RNA sequence: AGAACCUUACCUGGUCUUGACAUCCACGGAAGUUUUCAGAGAUGAGAAUGUGCCUUCGGGAACCGUGAGACAGGUGCUGCAUGGCUGUCGUCAGCUCGUGUUGUGAAAUGUUGGGUUAAGUCCCGCAACGAGCGCAACCCUUAUCCUUUGUUGCCAGCGGUCCGGCCGGGAACUCAAAGGAGACUGCCAGUGAUAAACUGGAGGAAGGUGGGGAUGACGUCAAGUCAUCAUGCCCUUACGACCAGGGCUACACACGUGCUACAAUGGCGCAUACAAAGAGAAGCGACCUCGCGAGAGCAAGCGGACCUCAUAAAGUGCGUCGUAGUCCGGAUUGGAGUCUGCAACUCGACUCCAUGAAGUCGGAAUCGCUAGUAAUCGUGGAUCAGAAUGCCACGGUGAAUACGU
C-alpha cells in the first residue's frame, strides 16, 4: 500500500515437527479454511517422502524446497511503448513462499489419485530435480536470463 | 392506499370476527378422522357456502396510519416509513437507533 | 490451595484451576486426548507449560464453554497463563515474550447491511 | 416466596423502581432476597428508509427490554399488602407472583 | 403538605358541591396534616370518598412507605350522598418555613 | 436525504421520549395507534393555542397526557372547564381513564416547534418569508439561544422554480451528541403549494 | 393433487347442473366457468362449454377424461408462432 | 420484509350510482341477533326477537333504510409546480462568514507558505484578527479489571447420592446486568526549527483514531419518489365502488444478481465432539404412540436465563468407492402423497419411489477482499395461513499477499 508498511502477522509452528516453514506450507495447501485436513495431507506427504528418500521428514522437505527456490524473478516495468520484463533479486521471505506455492500448484495439477500422494510425488521430483515446480523455476530463471540486459 | 381498500380490509376483519366460531368448528369436523364420511362432506360443503371474506387468510396487514400493504411491521402496526418517522419523533417508546 | 485463572478467546470461556501434582489434565471431566481430537489444540493448551517447565509439576482441572475447538483451546491456554501468573508472579516476563498474557480480542466482525458479509461487497457492474 | 418481575425499556427507571420495591419490602418484612438482573431483550428491527427505492439505505432500530428479578422470601401480613397502595413509576411493568 | 390538587376546581376561594368546610378551610386542615414518609423525599397521596359523613385522614389510600399518624384528623364534612371529592396531595420534605409567595417563582419544574 | 434526525439520534442521551410506557408485543401496536389518535386530536383542537410537545404516559390501564403549551390560559380556558372537556374525549379515544396535565412553556421563542409553527402561520398570511425567518432567528438569539438555524423550502414568494433558503446564527452543532438540539418541523399550505419549515435551536451542551 | 381423504373437487352448482342434465337426457351444451371442477363418470356423454377466460369452448366428455379437470381441456393462452 | 384467493393497482364478464369510505338535514324503522330459495358471487326475495339513557309529549343520541343535493372517491396526469423522505460524489476534508486590509472592479486575503497529520489535524510564520458548519471528541458495541446483586444462571471447596448441579448447600468461578477503573504519545530514548510531530520500548488486556458501528459539511445530479404519506389539471351513471374467473408466474431470445455443480482437500455409510444469536399465545409445541418419510394422533412445559423451536454443520475416528460422466452431478419428467388454506388446474412448499439433462473449472473480458477479513460451514429472524437459493442477523473453522507507486 501507499501509506504504511506493516509488520507480518504471527504464525504458529506445526504440532508434529515444531516448524514455521512447515506450518506456512500447510496454510498454503489449505482451502476453504479446512486447515486440519490440509495438515493431515501434508503429514502424509512427509511420511511417504521420508520413507522414499530416507533422511528425516523435515530435512527431506527442506531439500525438495531448495531445488525449486528462485534466485531471480521478473516484473513488468513497461516504461517504453512496448513492455520490458525486468529481473529483480527475490528476497528470502518471498522466495521460500514462491517455491511452496509452485509445489502446491504442481500437486494440484498432477494425475495421481490422493492429494497427499501427489504432493509426496512432487516433493520427490523436486528432490531429484525433475517435475513441474522445478520446470517452472527454470522457466522463471530463463526469462530473467533473457532480460538480464535490463537492470 | 385508497380509502376503498381500507374499507374492504375493515369489512374482511369484521367478517372474520363474526364467523370465527362456526368456521373453526367446521375445520375441526373436517379434520376429525374419527367421524362419518357424509358428515365430513357436509362440513366441506358448508365451509364453501360461508363468505370468503370470513377467512383470516384473506385479510392483508396494512399500515394503521396510511394503509400501505407492503413494508409492514407487526409490533408497531405501521409501515416501515411511518415507523421510522415515529421513532424519530420519540413516539415509539424504547426505540432508538441501534449500533453494535 | 488450588490457584486459578480465567480463560477467554473468541466466544469461549475456560475456567482453569492449577494444583500441585503429577501433570494430568481434565477438561469437562474428560482427558486432553479425549476432549481435543486435534493435535494443534493440544499443543496450544500445553504451550505455556512447555515454555515454563512445570508440565510434570502441576495438575490442572478445566471446564470450558462456548466457541468451537481452536477458540476453546486458546481460551484454555489463556486461563492457564493467568493461573501461572497468579501462582508464581515471577514468570510474567516469559509469558509476555511468548504472547500468551495477551487476550486475543479478535471477535467475528458483524455482518453489515448492503454487504453479504462483514466486508464482502456484492458483485459490481457498470452495466 | 414472592417473585417480582420488573420489566421496562429505560434501564435507569427500572433500577429506580427496583430500589423502591426493595425499600417497601425491607421496612415491613425481613430477608428480601435481592435485585437479580436477568438478560436484557434487544429486539432489533431493520427498515428501508427511502419512500420508494434504495435498498442499501437502512435504519436499524432496537428496543432494549430490561428484566429485574426481585424476590421476597417471607411474606408477612404487613409487607405484601404494602405494595397495593405503593404503585411504581410509569413505564415499568411489574409482575409479582407468590409461590 | 405542599400542593393540593382537587378535581373540578378553579381557585382556592371557590366552593364545592356536597361539603362543609370551604376550600380555604380544607387547605388549612390539610396544612395541619402530619405525614411520615420513609424512602422517598416527594410522594403523591390520594383521597377519594363519597357518602354522607366526615372525611377523616384515615381515608387516604396510602402507599407502602407513607404513614399517616393521625387517624382522627378531620378534613371535610361530606353532606350530600351524591357528592364526591378526589384530591391529590403532594408531600415534599424540608425544614424551616417556606411560604407561597417565595415559592411562586422559586419552583423550577414548570 | 443526507442528514440524521437530530431528536432521533439523541433519544438515549440528552433528549427523552414523548410516549413513555411499557407494553408487551400483544398490546404495543394498539397503544401506538391510540397515541397517534389522541395526539392528532390534540393538534386539531389546540391549533390556536401554541402547543409544543404532547407527552403520553400510561400506567395501570389509565392514560396520562402532558401538554406542553406556551399559553395554558387558552388551553385551560376557565379553571377546569376546557381541560375537563378535553379529558373525556381523550379517554374515549383511548378507551381508558384519562388524565390531562398542562406544562407551561417558558420562552416560546426558544422552543423550536413553536417557532416553526409561527413561521408557517406567517407564510400562510402572506408575509415576506425572509423577514419572518430573520425575526425567528433574531428573537431566539435575544432570548439566549447558544444558536439557532431555520430553513424554509419550496415555492418561496410563489415562484415557479422552488428553492430552499436558510438562516443560521450562533453555533448549531449537530454531530455533537451531547448538544441539546431542539429540532422540529412544520408545513405552510399556501396558495402556490406547501412550504416546509425546519428549525434547529441549540440550547447548550449537557455534561454528565 | 388434492388429498385422497378430502375426495374429488367439483363445484356444487356445476354438479347440480350435471344432475339436471342427466335427469333430462338432453345434449345441449352447458356453459361453465368451473375450470377447477374435476370430471365425473356421470358427466360422460355431455358437452360442457368450459370458459378459457375469453369464451366458452365446447368439451365433449369421454371415458378417458374422468380423473382430469375441466380446465385441462380449455386452453387459455393462444400462441400460434413467432414467425 | 414474501402475487393461488386476498394482496391488485391490470384483463374478461356480471353489477352499483350521494355511493365501499365521511359529515348534514328530512322522515321510515331500536340497533343487532338468528335462519330460507335463486345466483359464479356481488346481490335480490322470506321467517323470529327488541322499544335503553328522557318528554308544558312539533321528539331525541347510538345504528340500519330511502330520496334530494351539498359532497364523497380516484394507486388518474405533472417529481420539469412542491413538502417530506432517499440515493450520489464521499465519511471525501473540505465549504463558508463577520470585521479589517488590497484591487476602478469581478474578486483576493483569511483558507496561501515551512513542517506535520487519518483530517482546513496540530505547531511555526504571515494583513490579517476572529467565528461557524464539517475533522476530532461526546453515543452504542467489542477487548482487561474491580464493586454490587446472585435465579430460572454458576459448581471451586464441603456432605449426600438414582453419578444428572440433581439435592443439602455455597457464594468462589463462568455468566447475567448496573455502576466505576483503564489509553492520554501519559512515561523512556533518539530525530526534529528551543516546535507540532515522527521513529522505536517500557509497562499493559489493550498503543498511538485499539477493532467495529452510528454519525454524511456547503453543495452537485430540474438524480429518485404525486403508487406510503401530504400537496399547487382532469374524471364524477365513471379515470369512482362491489363481485367471480383470469393475469402480474406468458417465452424464438439478450443482460443483471444468486444457488448447485463439475468431484477424492471428495461422495456414501456407521459412530461421535465443540457455538452464538434469536423467536414464541388465533403462538413455540417436549415426551410417548403410529407413519419408510413429509407428517399424524395424544398432549405436558411455557408470554419464557426455567419450557419449546433445537439434532449445529464443517470437524474427528472407522469403513467403503479408485479418476469413470462415476456410489460425481442433480436438472427434468412419471407415479403416489403430506401440510397449510373456502380453494394448491393455471400457480405453493415439503416427502417417498422411480427417472438421472447439461456439466470434466468456463472466450473476449470482468467483480470482491488487507484479518478473525476472504474462503468455507451451518444457525436464527423479519414479512408470513402456506410460500426463500433473496434480505437482515449469529457464531464455527480460518488463509494468502502488500516489494512498492
Amino acid at each position: 500500500p501507499r501509506r504504511r508498511v506493516i509488520g507480518q502477522r504471527k504464525i504458529l509452528p506445526d504440532p508434529k515437527f515444531g516448524s514455521e516453514l512447515l506450518a506456512k506450507f500447510v496454510n498454503i495447501l489449505m482451502v476453504d479454511g479446512k486447515k486440519s485436513t490440509a495438515e493431515s495431507i501434508v503429514y502424509s506427504a512427509l511420511e511417504t517422502l521420508a520413507q522414499r528418500s530416507g533422511k528425516s521428514e523435515l530435512e527431506a522437505f527442506e531439500v525438495a524446497l531448495e531445488n525449486v527456490r528462485p534466485t531471480v524473478e521478473v516484473k513488468s516495468r513497461r516504461v517504453g511503448g512496448s513492455t520490458y520484463q525486468v529481473p529483480v533479486e527475490v528476497r528470502p521471505v518471498r522466495r521460500n513462499a514462491l517455491a511452496m506455492r509452485w509445489i502446491v500448484e504442481a500437486a494440484r495439477k498432477r494425475g495421481d489419485k490422493s492429494m497427499a500422494l501427489r504432493l509426496a510425488n512432487e516433493l520427490s521430483d523436486a528432490a531429484e530435480n525433475k517435475g513441474t515446480a522445478v520446470k517452472k523455476r527454470e522457466d522463471v530463471h530463463r526469462m530473467a536470463e533473457a532480460n538480464k540486459a535490463f537492470a | 392506499a385508497k380509502q376503498s381498500m381500507k374499507a374492504r380490509e375493515v369489512k374482511r376483519v369484521a367478517l372474520a370476527d363474526k364467523y370465527f366460531a362456526k368456521r373453526a368448528e367446521l375445520k375441526a369436523i373436517i379434520s376429525d378422522v374419527n367421524a362419518s364420511d357424509e358428515d365430513r362432506w357436509n362440513a366441506v360443503l358448508k365451509l364453501q357456502t360461508l363468505p370468503r371474506d370470513s377467512s383470516p387468510s384473506r385479510q392483508r396487514n396494512r399500515c394503521r396510519q396510511t394503509g400501505r400493504p407492503h413494508g409492514f411491521l407487526r409490533k408497531f402496526g405501521l409501515s416501515r416509513i411511518k415507523v421510522r418517522e415515529a421513532a424519530m419523533r420519540g413516539e415509539i417508546p424504547g426505540l432508538k437507533k441501534a449500533s453494535w | 490451595n488450588q490457584y486459578y485463572g480465567t480463560g477467554r478467546r473468541k466466544s469461549s470461556a475456560a475456567r482453569v484451576f492449577i494444583k500441585p501434582g503429577n501433570g494430568k489434565i481434565v477438561i469437562n471431566q474428560r482427558s486432553l486426548e479425549q476432549y481435543f481430537g486435534r493435535e494443534t489444540a493440544r499443543m496450544v493448551v500445553r504451550q505455556p507449560l512447555e515454555l515454563v517447565d512445570m508440565v510434570e509439576k502441576l495438575d490442572l482441572y478445566i471446564t470450558v464453554k462456548g466457541g468451537g475447538i481452536s477458540g476453546q483451546a486458546g481460551a484454555i491456554r489463556h486461563g492457564i497463563t493467568r493461573a501461572l501468573m497468579e501462582y508464581d508472579e515471577s514468570l510474567r516476563s516469559e509469558l509476555r515474550k511468548a504472547g500468551f498474557v495477551t487476550r486475543d480480542a479478535r471477535q467475528v466482525e458483524r455482518k453489515k447491511v448492503g454487504l453479504r458479509k462483514a466486508r464482502r461487497r456484492p458483485q459490481f457492474s457498470k452495466r | 416466596r414472592i417473585r417480582i418481575r420488573l420489566k421496562a425499556f429505560d434501564h435507569r427507571l427500572i433500577d429506580q423502581a427496583t430500589a423502591e420495591i426493595v425499600e417497601t419490602a425491607k421496612r415491613t418484612g425481613a430477608q428480601v432476597r435481592g435485585p437479580i438482573p436477568l438478560p436484557t431483550r434487544k429486539e432489533r428491527f431493520t427498515v428501508l428508509i427511502s419512500p420508494h427505492v434504495n435498498k442499501d439505505a437502512r435504519d436499524q432500530y432496537e428496543i432494549r427490554t430490561h428484566l429485574r428479578l426481585v424476590d421476597i422470601v417471607e411474606p408477612t401480613e404487613k409487607t405484601v399488602d404494602a405494595l397495593m397502595r405503593l404503585d411504581l413509576a410509569a413505564g415499568v411493568d411489574v409482575q409479582i407472583s407468590l409461590g | 403538605v405542599t400542593e393540593v390538587e382537587i378535581d373540578g376546581v378553579l381557585h382556592e376561594y371557590s366552593t364545592k358541591e356536597g361539603v362543609q368546610e370551604d376550600i380555604l378551610e380544607i387547605l388549612l386542615n390539610l396544612k395541619g396534616l402530619a405525614v411520615r414518609v420513609q424512602g422517598k423525599d416527594e410522594v403523591i397521596l390520594t383521597l377519594n370518598k363519597s357518602g354522607i359523613g366526615p372525611v377523616t385522614a384515615a381515608d387516604i389510600t396510602h402507599d407502602g412507605d407513607v404513614e399517616i399518624v393521625k387517624p382522627q384528623h378531620v378534613i371535610c364534612h361530606l353532606t350530600d350522598e351524591n357528592a364526591s371529592i378526589s384530591m391529590r396531595i403532594k408531600v415534599q420534605r424540608g425544614r424551616g418555613y417556606v411560604p407561597a409567595s417565595t415559592r411562586i417563582h422559586s419552583e423550577e419544574d414548570e | 436525504g443526507q442528514k440524521v434526525h437530530p431528536n432521533g439520534i439523541r433519544l438515549g442521551i440528552v433528549k427523552p421520549w414523548n410516549s413513555t410506557w411499557f407494553a408487551n408485543t400483544k398490546e404495543f401496536a394498539d397503544n401506538l395507534d391510540s397515541d397517534f389518535k389522541v395526539r392528532q386530536y390534540l393538534t386539531k383542537e389546540l391549533a390556536k393555542a401554541s402547543v409544543s410537545r404532547i407527552v403520553i404516559e400510561r400506567p395501570a390501564k389509565s392514560i396520562r397526557v402532558t401538554i406542553h403549551t406556551a399559553r395554558p390560559g387558552i388551553v385551560i380556558g376557565k379553571k377546569g372547564e376546557d381541560v375537563e372537556k378535553l379529558r373525556k374525549v381523550v379517554a374515549d379515544i383511548a378507551g381508558v381513564p384519562a388524565q390531562i396535565n398542562i406544562a407551561e412553556v417558558r420562552k416560546p421563542e426558544l422552543d423550536a416547534k413553536l417557532v416553526a409553527d409561527s413561521i408557517t402561520s406567517q407564510l400562510e398570511r402572506r408575509v415576506m418569508f425572509r423577514r419572518a425567518m430573520k425575526r425567528a432567528v433574531q428573537n431566539a438569539m435575544r432570548l439566549g439561544a447558544k444558536g439557532i438555524k431555520v430553513e424554509v423550502s419550496g415555492r418561496l414568494g410563489g415562484a415557479e422554480i422552488a428553492r430552499t433558503e436558510w438562516y443560521r446564527e450562533g453555533r448549531v452543532p449537530l454531530h455533537t451528541l451531547r448538544a441539546d438540539i431542539d429540532y422540529n418541523t412544520s408545513e405552510a399550505h399556501t396558495t402556490y403549494g406547501v412550504i416546509g419549515v425546519k428549525v434547529w435551536i441549540f440550547k447548550g451542551e449537557i455534561l454528565g | 393433487p388434492r388429498s385422497l381423504k378430502k375426495g374429488p373437487f367439483i363445484d356444487l352448482h356445476l354438479l347440480k347442473k350435471v344432475e339436471k342434465a342427466v335427469e333430462s337426457g338432453d345434449k345441449k351444451p352447458l356453459r361453465t366457468w368451473s375450470r377447477r371442477s374435476t370430471i365425473f363418470p356421470n358427466m360422460i356423454g355431455l358437452t360442457i362449454a368450459v370458459h378459457n377466460g375469453r369464451q366458452h369452448v365446447p368439451v365433449f366428455v369421454t371415458d378417458e377424461m374422468v380423473g382430469h379437470k375441466l380446465g385441462e381441456f380449455a386452453p387459455t393462452r393462444t400462441y400460434r408462432g413467432h414467425a
